[PDB]
RNA sequence: GUCUACGGCCAUACCUAGGCGAAAACACCAGUUCCCGUCCGAUCACUGCAGUUAAGCGUCUGAGGGCCUCGUUAGUACUAUGGUUGGAGACAACAUGGGAAUCCGGGGUGCUGUAGGCU
RNA sequence: GAACAGAAAUCUCGAGUAGAAUAAAAGGGUAAAAGUCCCCUUGAUUUUGAUUUUCAGUGUGAAUACAAACCAUGAAAGUGUG
RNA sequence: AUUUCCUCAACCUAUUCUCAAACUUUAAAUAUGUAAGACGCCCUUGUCGCUUAAUUGGACGUGGGCCAUCGAAUGAGAGUU
RNA sequence: UGAAAGUGAAUGCAGGUGGGAACGCCCUUGUGGCGUGCACCAUCGACCGACCCGGAAUGGAAGGGUUUGAGU
């Protein structure tokens, strides 16, 4: 009672979103796309021509080939006890960019920004990050705000 | 002084529903009072109970446009006496009727040929209707620029000094 | 009965030694890359050794 | 009986053995961690005699 | 704990439903009467079959006419059984009824005075049913969703228009004209 | 068209809906090789109203789409052409307008000078031994057909004459042959000089005197015979060829601002909106 | 600001009904000799500007149908972890955490890039 | 609405988000198309390497993106190694 | 009676009872992919037979400035035959 | 190396790039810079054989290649 097809449970991953069938938009086409750049996978169901597999949709590569219309998105997969290469050629419908890397790009512009206004500054730049600190002391008010005190409701018929 | 209803297509048909001999002369008798080569309606599929010609020539018809369509038009009301029922107009403003004998017309005829039927149909539209035809920016036409019977009714009855069944 | 599949142990051994990574090299082989690709790098990268050379070798 | 994260979180506490102790700042990391091991340690705030 | 099992093109030998009527008393009701309601329900998930269901809508039907006549009672069955359980043929079987906690079994619609009629009843009804039930005395007027006292402020004002049984309440939705007609009382506060 | 039907509609794209843009063709038209980068493609978009010729060159964007270079029939009257802007030879004016426009921007005007005299030869222009390639532009015809003798491909043979390389075939060109495949060159300097209008003036002078007077009113306005438009037309090109400069128009667009303002309506408020709600309830006699 | 051409997002843009649109543009519109295609210059073609804002188009108005957004529903349903918890069981409560959908109500009814025309 | 007599066979005008079709089961995809019609063709061609699935990352089968030639089609961008 | 009734069936409209492992506009919890700068960031310049209308771009490089939170927490020597 | 007839391994410092042991030179204490760089791995090439080419009686000298070998 098993099949080992190429498409096979991918009845709702291949298929497109509610009200988001029809034509393709045309800005896939014209991104731009790098060897070193980190992409993410996403399986458009309308392109079947470079259709990657299953395994790889909404996985995460880096691009080592660029050809006309697909790239080289690089992944490593579990098949035991490692982790293996694996080069897929997948069209560019099915390929966008990662939207962490913009923001890490961001992160890094604005820690070079900050080091050389510090270093103008002759101060402290503090540019490692930090988890979420406790709270610190606060002194809440009670004018206009004084509390009111509440008690468990009884249990009553709701129907 | 744009609403002005005119004549836009006639298509004429004929009532036989045979092929064959009959079909060609009714084809050539279209050619001649058209002056146009006719188109075989065609039937999409085929009947057991009836053994209807699949994908072959069972009917004819023509279309005519402008000044000779409405002289066709006039003629046909000419053997129609101007004398119509209300029913023969349609929600969308066409219209039509269907007669016999098509010798009431302006042609000579003889029984070795044979006697054929003769139908019309008229559609009516306004001038601006290329919206809803043409291939680049196609739009739909306003509801009061729509063809309906009423004004239809009164288009026919203002001019042609014919007169509506009283139903 | 045969067909006794289970995967119970599989996932208890592959930890056992870890999920290894492949090695990281900083250059891989062309071989991957397109053909036109791979044969001007050839060109590129033989004129810059020669110029790092005639640039060495005036210096 | 230990799942697997969980000895994962008390190893990289350097919780490995019963009855041991260690001091760890509180941040949301840390906080986190402490949730997923709440059924085999207790934490609280120490004082300066403890 | 089977997974439902609803008569598909999969499986189309699904045996027909024992219980073919669901609603006995005055169908065409209407909302002035039957004011009061008393709801049947299970306080925990079993699997009641149609062939108890059958049971109890008879037992209910006899004693509600007999006892207090057509006109004192508007008795429905909640239940639709839809899934199978399977039975070895000497494949489906028959039908049951997949009930949750707080999921109405039974609910019947009566006037002030036929409370204690309607108690009686369904107390009754309670023997034919597998699993424990408990019988509550609904707030909301009626099988409609609005309180008692919900339901006489919308009365007052004008807002309910009876339609057979059920009836039809103003909302803040739609345009003026359709409802301006339709509701004379209606009083449409210029705020 | 029940509420069903409305929550489950998706509509189209808003230019696929008013039947502007092709968007099956404009996937092809404007899709680089991944390995050419940021290498932009051109097209020579081509548009046709009831009286003016639109011709630009664009390259497209993530965000939109860029013109290069602009060219309308309208400035053809600044050359010279002031009768007949929406035909076969103002379309072939306007190409070689934009054409030499966008190698001037580009800076390869007087590296690709095209043909100086339209022949009505099919000639490619081609690339010097040791120089730049012409610039490479793409036609584009949007939703209009393309049969032959189409005023599209008239644009595209004045654009290539001007210098742009447009990759094309002399197969929609006015006059080709269907069974020989040839294509003469005498109908195709017919059209390229508005010798077809001429032979129109001709037998309209020849018969039905009042359809040449309520056909061709422009032309006898300021007095023009069927012989002098061969001679307007290369003077245009020639001229268009001297100095095809865009003349930036410095008319006030403040003045335009204000004066649509005058009639542009505005919206209601809330506030209004409930009064007139209070207005419509109490008109209606039954509060 | 309005219009045209090419677009980006692809309904806060669609569908319906009713009020307005100065200039330009667009469109409707007048013809079939030429290129071209049809039973039919209806569509596709070419050549035009006599006539019209009436249709398209733009905008405004619906206690409009939809669509978008925010709150109620509701920390409710559900769920990760725990007990030598209750219950015969079904299930339920509690403890440390995460957290909906739907309904209803309020608001809104396209924004924007390039190139050019407009009392 | 048009004949005739039920036959919406057939012919028109409007509504019509696909409720049709797409060779054979089902799922997914597709509306100026991937459906229907028309025209031309044999990319259902030769060769090499790379990659995906089943995998031990062996074989077979199937498939993907390129490269070197010769071509088809289109005005062209391009699309074609069933 | 090609004029009508009400049980007969049928279509549509707006409420109304109850479901779906091989239904779904939505849509969790848990689980899961990627990243957390020195092989790093900014300017000068060289190569090419690839690519672009074009030193145009892609890739590989070269020489100089930022090496003091080397850019979340915690822990731990690791990898290959 | 090829089935075989046969042919038969240096453009260079026996090549370039990255990491890299040991050593030497400085900065000042650094998880510091500079210079070469054994072994090993990854990679870009070069040479020999086979194959596929063009290929200017017999020979395949020069030019090549998306390739192939348990080679230098």
């Amino acid at each position: 009672p098993h099949s080992y097809g190429i498409r096979a449970r991918t009845r709702y991953t291949f298929q497109r979103g509610f009200r988001e069938h029809g034509q393709i938009r045309l800005s896939t086409y014209l991104k731009t796309y790098k060897v070193g750049d980190i992409v993410d996978i996403k399986v458009n169901g309308a392109v079947q021509k470079g259709m990657p597999h299953k395994y790889y949709h909404g996985k995460t590569g880096v691009v080592y080939n660029v050809t006309q219309s697909s790239v080289g998105v690089l992944i490593y997969k579990v098949v035991g006890n490692r982790y293996m290469e694996k080069r897929v050629n997948v069209r560019i419908e099915h390929v966008k960019h990662s939207k962490c890397r913009q923001d890490f790009l961001d992160r890094v512009k604005a820690n070079e920004a900050k080091r050389k206004e510090a270093k103008a500054q002759g101060k402290t730049v503090q540019l490692r990050r930090q988890p979420a600190p406790p709270a610190t002391a606060h002194f809440v008010s009670t004018e206009n705000n004084e509390p009111v005190t509440l008690h468990p409701v009884a249990y009553d018929t709701t129907i | 002084p744009m609403k002005e209803l005119r004549i836009s297509k006639l298509v004429l048909n004929i009532s036989l529903g045979e092929s064959g001999d009959r079909l060609t002369r009714a084809a050539k008798v279209l050619e001649q009072l058209s002056g146009q080569t006719p188109v075989f309606s065609k039937a999409r599929y085929t009947i057991r109970r009836f053994g209807i010609r699949r994908n072959e020539k069972i009917a004819c018809h023509v279309t005519v446009r402008g000044p000779k369509a409405e002289e066709i038009l006039e003629r046909g009301l000419k053997v129609k006496e101007y004398e119509l029922k209300k029913r023969n107009f349609s929600a969308t403003g066409n219209f039509g009727f269907g007669i016999q004998e098509h010798i009431d017309l302006g042609i000579k005829y003889d029984p070795s040929i044979g006697i054929y039927g003769m139908d019309f149909y008229v559609v009516m539209d306004r001038p601006g209707m290329r919206v809803a035809r043409r291939k680049a920016q196609r739009g739909r036409v306003g509801y009061t620029h729509k063809i309906n019977a009423e004004d239809t009714i009164n288009w026919f009855k203002q001019k042609y000094d014919a007169v509506v069944l009283g139903k | 009965k045969s067909k006794n599949h289970t995967n119970h142990n599989q996932n208890k051994k592959a930890h056992r030694n870890g999920i290894k990574r492949p090695q990281k090299h900083r250059y891989d082989s062309l071989k991957y890359r397109d053909a036109k690709f791979r044969r001007n790098q050839k060109f590129a990268n033989r004129g810059t050794v020669e110029a790092i050379r005639q640039a060495k070798a005036s210096a | 009986n230990i799942p697997p994260k969980a000895r994962k979180i008390m190893q990289l506490l350097r919780l490995i053995q019963i009855n041991n102790g260690v001091f760890v700042k509180f941040n949301k990391a840390t906080k986190e961690m402490l949730q997923v091991v709440e059924p085999y340690v207790t934490y609280g705030i120490p004082n300066l005699k403890t | 704990k089977n997974k439902p099992y609803p008569k598909s093109r999969y499986n189309r030998a699904v045996p027909d439903s024992k219980i073919r009527i669901f609603d006995l008393g005055r169908k065409r009701a209407g909302v002035d009467e039957f004011p009061l309601c008393i709801h049947l329900v299970s306080n925990e998930y079993e699997q009641i079959t149609s062939e108890a269901l059958e049971a109890a809508r008879i037992c209910a039907n006899k004693y509600l006419v007999k006892i207090g006549g057509k006109d004192s009672f508007h008795l429905r069955v909640r239940a639709h059984p839809f899934h199978v359980v399977r039975i070895n043929k000497m494949k489906p079987n028959g039908l049951v009824a997949r009930v949750n906690i707080g999921q109405i079994l039974m609910s019947v619609r009566t006037k002030d005075s036929s409370r204690a009629t309607a108690i009686e009843a369904l107390r009754r009804c309670q023997y034919k049913f597998p699993g424990q039930q408990r019988i509550i005395v609904s707030k909301k007027w009626g099988f409609s969703q609005y309180a008692r006292d919900e339901y006489i402020e919308k009365r007052s004002r004008g807002e309910i228009i009876p339609d057979g049984c059920y009836a039809k309440f103003l909302n803040k939705r739609g345009s003026l004209q359709e409802k301006l007609d339709l509701f004379p009382e209606a009083s449409f506060n210029l705020a | 068209k029940s509420s069903p039907y409305f929550s489950r509609y998706q509509t189209k794209y808003r230019r696929r809906r008013e039947g502007k843009t092709d968007y099956y063709a404009r996937k092809r038209l404007i899709a680089q090789a991944k390995n050419k980068y940021n290498a932009p493609k051109y097209r020579l978009v081509v548009r046709f109203s009831n009286r003016f010729v639109t011709c630009q060159i664009v390259s497209s964007r993530v965000n939109g789409d860029y013109v290069l270079a602009h060219a309308h029939s309208s400035e053809l009257p600044r050359y010279g052409i002031k009768w007949g802007l929406a035909n076969w030879t103002a379309a072939y004016a306007t190409g070689l307008l934009v054409a030499r426009r966008a190698l001037a921007k580009v800076g390869l005007a007087d590296k690709y000078e095209g043909v100086t005299e339209p022949e009505g030869e099919f000639e490619l222009t081609e690339a010097i031994e040791d120089g730049p390639r012409p610039f490479k532009v793409f036609l584009d015809v949007g939703l209009k057909r393309t049969s032959t003798g189409s005023r599209v491909f008239g644009a595209m043979k004045g654009a290539s004459d001007g210098g742009l390389f447009i990759p094309h075939s002399p197969n929609r060109f006015p006059g080709f042959d269907i069974e020989t495949e040839e294509l003469d060159d005498e109908t195709l300097r017919k059209y390229i000089y508005g010798g077809h209008v001429a032979e129109y003036m001709e037998m309209l002078i020849d018969d039905d005197e009042e359809r040449y007077q309520k056909q061709f009113s422009g032309l006898i306005a300021d007095g023009i015979e069927s012989d002098q438009l061969e001679d307007i037309y290369a003077e245009a090109y020639a001229k268009i060829r001297e100095d095809p400069s865009f003349q930036k128009s410095g008319k006030d667009a403040a003045a335009f601002k204000a004066e649509s303002l005058k009639y542009t309506q505005r919206k209601l408020t809330a506030e209004e909106r409930k009064e007139r709600f209070n207005a419509k309830v109490i008109e209606a006699g039954r509060a």
